[PDB]
RNA sequence: AUCGAGAGGA
């Protein structure tokens, strides 16, 4: 659930949606290529000399440290703009993840193609340590293929790693609408944006800047128990069982659900309706043997 | 699930699988060999030594670079083995008993590749071209599946199934019973030839084996050896 | 696969162990009873049984 | 697909049924009215949270939850100042008493203030404003029964003094006991165990609705109080009830 | 970036003041409701510039019932706090004669520091919180009912009223998020007040284990 | 436990009624004296129900409490709800 | 839910050449930091923001024995390798690849 | 009589 104007303006709800949903570089990359591009002054890719020269015709980094192997990634406009993501941020994330060991340069947004250029920067001392130039693993092109495989899937640009998808909608049903008491004292239902997720990360989401921390909740009871504790999971377990039982319009008297949820929670931890719960109580061995594990219990 | 056209042996199953720089490597689960073999080693053991000659069995149009990129990790993996004798040794090191001499390991590998791998394609010598083409077709089918160009097979589709009727069901029993009868005829006669004298075969043939094997299995419906009823 | 082998010289069963020195692309098989040792080049495909087979082959090659 | 589901669903559901019974089979209402397991640990201090059996309760509506502040005041605040409305609702000696006796007027005002406080408590318990609740004694049907047993003419003024309503409902609340004892723990737990029923009782059986809407006579109200007491006591859970096996 | 860190520090401070107030330490209304721009005014807007330093954020509060019962809140600068930093806080607590402190850590705490919190526990009670678990006050969440720590006298009255042993009460783990919030130790009891759809209100009691 | 403050409910439970009627019927079938006038009714369980409604059954119910104490209540002390 | 490419503005701080910059960066310029409105000679259009930016430019302008076996462990390619070949990294990668 | 298997009922 969202606070403030982000609960009414769809664009702000979408902004929070982008702040939650996990986006890796693969979700925003159209293609990748590896080139032998040994002189940035005369790039073997023709379509980009006009910007590449502008980076090298200034002193901030030294072509003598440049590895001749180029990693070239092409992004696509729709996935970038659906996320309000910029190549300045992508480069910042790259340099945050790899430091100064990896050099990245990128083009103007005026282009019909979004491109950034990556290569290993060899700021070593030029020792004659020439036995394969490294003591065992790889040459630079195979290494750069490994760097690509890593960057595509293990570099996070936005969101929370476990939140695989987010949906936003207006709730048609009053059980998800915000209810207020008016100054006249009537109940009123407000239709406000909510986000539903695939995947769970309750503690991170509660701490987001416009998330309503009072109402936001998981359906995973072990997450509730970890973040909010035993009385929270006592209330959530009742809610979830009620939802399952009442989905078809059936009704069960509250005291039965209450007694099951209390049985599941009176020991201070989530006790499963399974041998791993029931047969770990202080109940005597003859009671345990009537359920499961009969001979091992005895 | 390969079966020879005449049921001289039961079916033998070959699996060619694609494993879940990192790349998609293809391996073969051959029968009587303890470990999965890189397919390119299986092709070299069948005597196709150069990478081009191998890919000519797997990729029928070379102007299709998406398949080439997908076989390439397997050409990389096997590049350390480059001669047929090294490949047959590699295969024979596995499955064969560790101590046997090089000639016996090579011979074991050739025996598996002739008689146990794809027996429906042939069990003769000089069948290696037929076997290389069918194993190449198996890899090609796997590539088409991995590229999404051909749909995965349905185990429910009744074209992929067969109904064993009374005849085949009885033939399954009678093979094993006739084998047990020949076994007992050898066991009976050997303790006469060990005693230097000819034997009456009318006494060697214990006709109870067939008569009671078929009777028992039809009586109980346990379709197998009575000793193995569970 | 089996990773312990009968020594070709001293006939003790499960007396030979293989050390796969991957970093130097070399494999050493050593018998604990007689301390006969053999070294062979190994690949990443190579396994203890390939080293043992190389040793048995080198022994039969020396008998010629 | 329906034949498959009919054959396949049954093992999983029956296993769930077994595991539930085996988890709860010894959970019982004790003679102290706590709910405890075989190791005698407290699971609930009162069954449900209210001490009542499930078979003796029914759906009712909380009349004070949903109304606006103006409609709440209009329906529930007794107007002791409009002489003609009293004259149409109460007999003459009652109108004379209600118009003049400042003590009675103060009792009626703090009756309304107790309803206002109860309304604010309900607004916290039911923040989604669903008035539908499950409670033991069906007050409206008992009032309709009193109306028919005593031949109440709705079109005549009643002999029932509104102060007898205020006092009678105060005295009835003291007889509907779920937690016994004079100590402040018992007294608080008693107040909690019966809070929602007492809110429903006070709002249904208030002096203004008894005057304007239900028009009960004194003998019919005296009958209604005894009916409510008897039906509440019959709703309390019996010690020895195997409530765990029942819940499973 | 500094606009994010200053917001985090402000939220964490607000939660810590709420926690201290709920534990019964004397906390002013002004610091309990301090706004983000007032935090920026008092402490600064560029913690990367060292303005504030997280050493500036330190809190000291005294109990409402005894002005000599005092508690620190420490916000270590290093992300993963080791035994050297615990020893520094132990020294400061020894010289100021303060027995309770909360240590709020950014990424975690070393095994040696964790054990050092156990091994001094009778004389100096040190508690660990991650900053992440202080970015929201969990007691404001709608699933969490009101928790009230009981006095020893009230527990004696409870056990005498219902004629029961402590081991017959339902339990709460000392590591429960709300038990950690209130700082309750083994053998304390927490009263829980929750609304009920059938009684109206229900109170339950949990023994800390 | 002191008898001057019994705290269990003054109503007879459904389980108490069931077992009291069974026990008393078995006593009447074993020729225990009957505490009521009989309109010629001969069924031990009907006689037991007459004695129950008359409040004449000579049986004490010992209600055990969870703490191991008990209260003794006579069947004539309890309110019979059926 | 909408999208557009409004990038009509330019980074207009000076190059080392003294020519003004012409790069259409959105919000951060690698050579110049956070973008701000600037005049026809690249001076910020803010008497205070041009002071904070000048102080940030000042902060940027202000900022025997045998072969030790650790000396091979600090090279850039080993630093990248320890990340990219980490067992957890390769597992998280192949976990995303299998999905 | 036991054990196992198979076919059925709700
Ligand atoms: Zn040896
Ligand atoms: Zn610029």
């Amino acid at each position: 659930f969202l606070l403030g104007q982000s609960a009414r303006d769809a664009e702000r709800a979408k902004d929070i949606l982008c702040r939650l949903e996990h986006t890796t570089l693969r979700k925003v990359t159209a293609n990748t290529a590896i080139y032998y591009d040994p002189n940035p002054q005369s790039t073997v890719v023709a379509e980009d000399q006009e910007w590449v020269n502008v980076y090298y015709e200034m002193p901030d980094f030294d072509v003598a440290r440049i590895s001749p192997w180029l990693l070239r990634v092409e992004l696509d406009r729709k996935h970038m703009t659906d996320r309000k993501l910029t190549m300045e941020q992508i480069a910042e994330k790259i340099n945050a993840g790899f430091g100064d060991d990896l050099n990245c340069i990128f083009n103007d947004d005026n282009a019909e193609k979004l491109v950034l250029r990556i290569r290993i920067m060899n700021s070593d001392e030029n020792k004659m340590q020439e036995e394969e130039e490294v003591v065992d693993k790889m040459d630079d092109d195979v290494f750069l293929r490994c760097i690509e495989s890593n960057m595509l899937t293990d570099m996070t640009l936005q969101g929370i790693e476990q939140i695989s998808k987010v949906y936003m909608h207006l709730p048609q049903t009053d059980n998800k609408k915000k209810i207020i008491i008016t100054e006249d004292g009537e109940f009123k239902a407000l239709q406000e944006w909510i986000l539903e997720t695939d995947g769970v990360s309750l503690m991170r989401v509660l701490s987001e800047k416009d998330v309503d921390p009072v109402r936001t909740t998981s359906n995973d009871i072990v997450e509730i128990f970890t973040v909010l504790g035993i009385e929270a999971v006592r209330k959530a377990l009742e809610r979830e069982l009620y939802h399952v039982i009442s989905f078809d319009g059936s009704y069960v008297n509250y005291r039965h659900l209450a007694l099951l949820c209390d049985t599941m929670t009176c020991r201070g931890h989530l006790m499963a309706i399974t041998r791993h719960g029931v047969n770990r109580q202080d109940t005597g061995p003859l009671m345990k043997c009537s359920f499961e594990e009969t001979v091992d219990v005895l | 699930r390969s079966c020879l056209e005449n049921s001289s042996r039961p079916t033998s199953t070959i699996w060619v699988s694609m494993l879940a720089a990192i790349g998609q490597r293809i391996v073969a689960t051959l029968p009587y060999i303890k470990q999965e073999v890189p397919i390119i080693i299986v092709f070299r053991a069948l005597g196709f030594v150069s990478d081009r000659d191998i890919l000519e069995h797997i990729i029928y149009d070379f102007e299709d670079p998406e398949m080439m990129e997908m076989v390439k990790p397997s050409l990389d993996e096997a590049f350390v083995i480059q001669e047929q004798n090294v490949a047959l040794n590699f295969i024979g090191s596995r499955g064969a008993k560790p101590g046997v001499t090089k000639e016996k390991r090579i011979k074991y590998a050739k025996e598996v590749l002739q008689k146990e791998m794809l027996p429906h394609v042939g069990v003769s010598d000089f069948c290696e071209t037929k076997k290389a083409y069918f194993l190449g077709y198996m890899v090609h089918r796997l590539l088409l599946a991995a590229l999404g160009r051909r749909e995965l097979d349905d185990r429910d589709h009744y074209g992929n199934k067969r109904l064993d009727l009374a005849g085949p069901l009885l033939a399954f029993l009678f093979r094993g019973m006739f084998k047990n009868l020949l076994k007992e005829v050898r066991i009976y006669a050997q303790k006469f030839i060990d005693r230097g004298k000819d034997f009456n075969l009318e006494l060697a043939i214990k006709t109870r084996i067939i008569s009671d094997g078929l009777k028992y299995s039809l009586a109980t419906g346990n379709w197998g050896d009575q000793k193995k009823a569970h | 696969l089996e990773t312990q082998f009968t020594c070709p010289f001293c006939n003790h069963e499960k007396s030979c162990d293989v050390k796969m020195d991957r970093a130097r692309n070399t494999g050493v098989i050593s018998c604990t009873v007689c301390l006969e040792e053999f070294q062979t080049p190994i690949t990443y495909l190579s396994e203890p049984v390939d080293v043992y087979s190389d040793w048995i082959d080198a022994c039969e090659a020396a008998n010629q | 697909e329906g034949l498959i589901d009919t054959a396949v669903k049954t093992a999983e559901t029956g296993y769930i049924q077994r595991r539930l019974i085996k988890s709860m089979e010894s959970v019982m209402v004790k003679y102290d009215a706590t709910v405890r397991n075989s190791i005698n640990q407290v699971v609930q201090l009162r069954y449900g949270e209210d001490g009542l059996a499930g078979e003796s309760v029914e759906f009712q509506n909380l009349a004070t939850l949903k109304p606006s502040n103006k409609a709440f005041e209009k329906k529930f605040r007794f107007d002791y100042t409009n002489e003609r409305a009293l004259r149409r609702t109460l007999q003459e000696d009652l109108v004379k008493d209600v118009l003049s006796n400042a003590h009675i007027q103060n009792e009626l005002e703090r009756e309304f203030e107790r309803m206002r406080e109860d309304r604010e408590v309900l607004r916290v318990i039911f923040p989604t404003g669903d008035s539908k609740v499950v409670l033991p004694c069906n007050l409206l049907r008992m009032i309709w029964n009193a109306q028919k047993i005593f031949h109440i003419n709705p079109r005549l003024p009643s002999d029932l003094h509104p102060i007898k309503v205020v006092e009678g409902v105060k005295e009835l609340s003291k007889k509907l006991v779920i937690v016994n004892g004079d100590d402040p723990l018992s007294r608080q737990a008693q107040e909690n165990a019966t809070l929602l029923f007492n809110i429903h009782l006070r709002s249904t059986l208030c002096s203004r609705r008894m005057a304007e809407e239900f028009r009960l006579s004194g003998e019919a109200f005296d009958w209604l109080l005894g009916e409510i007491e008897s039906k509440f006591n019959q709703a309390i859970a019996h010690p020895g009830e195997m409530v765990g096996a029942l819940a499973a | 970036d500094d606009e994010e860190e200053t917001y985090r520090l402000w939220k964490i401070r607000k939660t810590i003041m709420q926690l201290c107030h709920d534990r019964g330490y004397l906390v002013t209304q002004d610091e309990l409701d301090q706004t983000l721009e007032e935090f920026k005014a008092q402490f600064g807007d560029k913690p990367s510039e060292g303005r504030p330093r997280r050493t500036d954020l330190t809190v000291l509060v005294a109990h409402n019932d005894d002005p000599t019962d005092q508690m620190f809140v420490f916000f270590p600068e290093e992300p993963k706090v080791g035994i050297k930093t615990i020893k520094v806080y132990c020294q400061r607590m020894q010289e100021e004669n303060i027995t309770r402190a909360l240590i709020v850590v950014q990424q975690g705490m070393t095994p040696s520091a964790k054990q050092s919190l156990v091994d001094m526990a009778p004389k100096y009670i040190l508690e660990q919180f991650l900053q992440q678990e202080l970015l929201i006050n969990i007691t404001e969440h709608e699933l969490v009912p009101e928790h009230v720590v009981m006095t020893k006298e009230e527990v004696t009255e409870l056990l005498a009223r219902y004629k029961l042993r402590e081991n017959q009460l339902p339990r709460i783990q000392a590591g429960d998020p709300v038990a950690r919030y209130f700082g309750i130790k083994r053998g304390q009891v927490v009263k829980i007040i929750r609304p009920s759809e059938t009684a109206g209100r229900y109170i339950t009691y949990r023994l800390v284990q | 436990q002191a008898n001057q403050k019994r705290i269990t409910t003054p109503y007879m439970t459904k389980y108490e009624r069931a077992r009291v009627l069974g026990t008393r019927a078995l006593q009447i079938a074993m020729c225990a004296p009957v505490m009521v006038e009989l309109e010629g009714e001969t069924d031990p369980l009907l006689i037991a129900m007459k004695e129950l409604k008359a409040r004449k059954i000579p049986i004490i119910i010992r209600r055990y409490l969870p703490d191991g104490s008990y209260e003794d209540w006579g069947v004539d002390e309890l309110i019979i709800s059926d | 839910a909408g999208k557009f490419e409004p990038v009509q503005h330019w980074c207009r701080a000076p190059r080392p050449d003294g020519r003004l910059c012409e790069r259409q960066d959105r919000l951060k310029c690698p050579f110049h930091g956070k973008i701000v409105p600037r005049d026809d000679e690249g001076r910020p259009l803010d008497p205070e923001d041009r002071a904070r930016e000048q102080r940030r430019q000042l902060q940027k302008q202000e900022r025997p024995s045998l072969t030790n076996l650790k000396a091979q462990a600090d090279t850039a390619r080993a630093r990248i390798g320890r990340k990219v070949f980490a067992k957890a990294a390769v597992r998280r990668v192949v976990a995303a690849m299998n999905r």
